[PDB]
């Protein structure tokens, strides 16, 4: 979750 | 017997295949999604060993005819690892360099942004999001301050552009990490299979874009796990309201 576009 | 093999993103490999039907030879090309910019030369089973920058000038009976660009601009397959972003951090992608540039964002307090160099239509690949390949465990365990540039690639991999590679004076091989967030974006992240970077994501337009228009994408953080940096939480409130 600590990233874009998952 | 010329064969063209397309990726879902619109790039392709083209050439005469060998006895075993593999893209292996000295006259194989990867052609970018503009169907004009190419990397032409030595490939082995579809992997770029030495691709020289070329322009696809015409096709005759399906066979592409290229003109090589001057310079000794050569590229090779160079997939990042957990610790290495690129063998040539300062060597720009030639397709991307014709399409986007980095400048001060029009968004307040957003720093630098990514802008269109020319007018383009919808569904146009504009920029590539390459970076080191690390795990969701590493990313999810650490502070938001270290996670400004992390992009999920798939279930096992996050692509990151960590300091100091977030500065163009240290890394400019790809520029997709420079696109800012918008809840009303003009572009999307999309899967891309790149001959130098391997499987990555790209920035693709949703609609026509004018020259010098800022490219923006929806970062897509979980709003109801919101697990997001503070600037985004702020913007989410404004958007919803
Ligand atoms: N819509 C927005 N509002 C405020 N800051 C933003 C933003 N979109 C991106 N940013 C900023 O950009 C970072 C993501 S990286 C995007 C490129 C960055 N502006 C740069 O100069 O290298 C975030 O940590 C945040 O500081």
């Amino acid at each position: 979750s600590k990233s874009k576009d998952r | 017997g010329v064969c063209w093999i397309y990726y879902p993103d619109g790039g392709s490999l083209v050439g005469e295949v060998n006895e075993d039907g593999e893209m292996t030879g000295e006259k194989i090309a990867y052609v970018y999604p503009d169907e004009r910019t190419a990397l032409y030369g030595k490939f082995i089973d579809g992997e770029m060993i030495e691709g020289k920058l070329a322009t696809l000038m015409s096709t005759e009976e399906g066979r592409p005819h290229f003109e090589l660009m001057p310079g000794n601009s050569v590229y090779h397959f160079d997939k990042s690892t957990s610790s290495c972003i690129s063998t040539n951090a300062l060597l720009p992608d030639p397709y991307e360099s014709e399409r986007v540039y980095v400048a001060e964002s029009l968004i307040s307090s957003a720093g630098e942004g990514l802008f269109s160099k020319v007018a383009v239509g919808p569904n146009t690949v504009m920029s590539f999001y390459n970076g080191v390949r690390i795990t969701h465990q590493e990313v999810d365990s650490r502070d938001w301050a270290l996670n400004g540039n992390t992009l999920s690639l798939d279930e096992e991999t996050v692509i990151d552009v960590p300091e100091p590679y977030n500065h163009v004076s240290k890394y400019c091989a790809s520029l997709g990490h420079k696109a800012n967030h918008s809840f009303t974006p003009n572009c999307i992240y999309d899967m891309f299979v790149h001959p130098r970077f391997g499987p990555i994501k790209c920035i693709r337009t949703l609609r026509a874009v004018e020259a010098d228009e800022e490219l923006t994408v929806a970062f897509g953080y979980d709003h109801s796990p919101p697990e997001a940096p503070e600037w985004y939480q702020v913007e989410l409130k404004a958007f919803q309201a």
